[PDB]
């Protein structure tokens, strides 16, 4: 597909809830018309956006001309959070180039809803446990209770259990691999005998 | 045994000698090998012993 | 499990200014 | 978990090739894997954990 | 003889700056633990029109 | 005019390593008012041992 004029973003797959970061919104032109844009994005409660180059309005970008701006943004919620950024051409402001007709389709404006990841603020860290309960003809039970809310932030507390027998993760290779001829001295001979 | 360098590097060891015949001696400041990466076939450094 | 820590440990000793 | 030998041999050692020191790091645990394990009647939780 | 034509969305020519590192390898250093194997790498720059 | 020339050089270009060899040092004076020079052959045996 294509678009002679749109806006592209530049932002990671993920951020952290804690620290701030610029979101850089780049706008590109290829059709011969050279037109200013009102590129922007609604500030929605799952974050905080702040531009740096609004008051100086853009001038124009022409065919194979592109501009870019910033938003010193920081998230507030956690998870995938849409970034709906909207931009459109303009008319009768012929200050940058010769003319600015600016009559594209009903879809003349590229409004782009995009969900990016965040992790909760701060140095994360883990915690681990385990067990075994093998009644070979009867019953067993057990409990495990789990609390570390000293000096944390909410609900990044999360965990996940496991259920299995753990015996075959290496069973194939070493077994079939390791059968060999006897040769060598008594030392080598035992070395290759005994494993078998 | 162990000693160190004086202002001129000079050292004066001495030895109690109630022993068998053929002695043979040495001292080092590094261990008995070209400690950093001596086995490569392309090693260019040493210390005298 | 996992979780997040270090919201503390910003104290004010003398520290020679 | 596991064990080593004491995590480094204190004297000057190593350099490469495990010379006179094959690092023997597993069999120490293997017999431990017997150690916790084997007894007369049958085993428990903690051993097997 | 060198060049670059770094494609883009739709294979367009896209502007910017570029630099490149031709890299011969594995020179006279011992390459081991104090020695970078990286041999003569000329770095050549361009401005992407 | 008074005193003499100074230049405390860098030596990275040599790669004072295995297979680049003994340092020969030959200095050449384009003196004034003659077009005359000669050179001194000195310090040529600087073994980087
Ligand atoms: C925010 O982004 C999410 C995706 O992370 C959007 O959820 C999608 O909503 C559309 C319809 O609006 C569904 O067809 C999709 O199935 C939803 N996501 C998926 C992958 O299933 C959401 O609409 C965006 N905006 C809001 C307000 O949540
Ligand atoms: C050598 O011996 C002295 C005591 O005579 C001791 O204090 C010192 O630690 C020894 N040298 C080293 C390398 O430890
Ligand atoms: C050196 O040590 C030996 C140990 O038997 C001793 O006999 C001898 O007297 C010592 N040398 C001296 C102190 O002269
Ligand atoms: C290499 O590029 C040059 C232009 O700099 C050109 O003249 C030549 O034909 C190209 N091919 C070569 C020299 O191998």
């Amino acid at each position: 597909a294509f678009q002679p004029f749109f806006v592209e973003l530049t932002m990671p797959y993920s951020v952290i809830r804690g620290e701030a970061f610029t979101l850089k919104a780049t706008v590109l032109n290829y059709l011969p018309k050279c037109i200013r844009v009102s590129v922007q994005l609604e500030a929605s409660p799952a974050f905080l956006a702040v531009p740096v180059e609004k008051e100086q309005a853009p001038h124009c970008i022409c065919a194979n001309g592109r501009q870019t701006v910033s938003w010193a943004v920081t998230p507030k919620s956690l998870g995938n959070v849409n970034f709906t950024v909207s931009a459109e051409a303009l008319e009768s402001q012929e200050l940058c180039g010769t003319e600015v007709p600016s009559v594209p389709e009903h879809g003349r404006k590229d409004t782009v809803i995009k969900p990016l990841l965040v992790e909760p603020e701060g140095l994360e860290k883990e915690t681990t446990f385990n067990s075994l309960l093998c009644p070979s003809g009867g019953e067993v039970s057990e409990e495990l209770s789990l609390k570390l809310p000293p000096n944390v932030v909410e609900e990044s507390a999360r965990a996940s259990v496991s259920v299995l027998g753990d015996i075959l993760g290496s069973a194939m290779q070493n077994t079939q691999n390791l059968l060999q001829m006897p040769y060598g001295c008594g030392e080598q001979n035992m070395v290759l005998f005994a494993p078998n | 045994s162990n000693a160190t360098t004086d202002e001129h590097g000079l050292v004066q060891f001495s030895i109690n000698t109630t022993n068998v015949m053929g002695t043979s001696l040495t001292v080092r400041v590094n261990y008995k090998d070209r400690s950093p990466c001596y086995g490569y076939q392309w090693v260019s450094e040493e210390h005298e012993e | 499990l996992k979780y997040n820590i270090l919201p503390e440990k910003e104290e004010f000793p003398f520290a020679l200014g | 978990v596991h064990w080593e030998r004491p995590q480094k041999p204190k004297a000057p050692v190593g350099h490469f090739y495990e010379p006179q020191a094959p690092s023997a790091e597993v069999e120490m645990t293997s017999y431990v894997l017997l150690a916790y394990l084997t007894a007369q009647p049958a085993p428990t939780s903690e051993d097997l954990t | 003889n060198v060049s670059v034509c770094g494609l883009y969305t739709y294979g367009k020519p896209v502007p910017g700056h570029v630099t490149v590192s031709i890299c011969r390898k594995y020179s006279d250093a011992s390459d081991c633990h104090g020695e970078d194997s990286q041999a003569f790498c000329e770095k050549f720059s361009g401005q992407l029109n | 005019s008074h005193g003499c020339f100074y230049q405390q050089v860098k030596t990275k270009v040599f790669q004072l390593k295995r297979k680049e060899y003994e340092m020969k040092l030959h200095t050449e004076a384009q003196i004034q008012e003659e077009g005359t020079v000669v050179e001194l052959t000195g310090r040529q045996s600087s073994e980087i041992t």
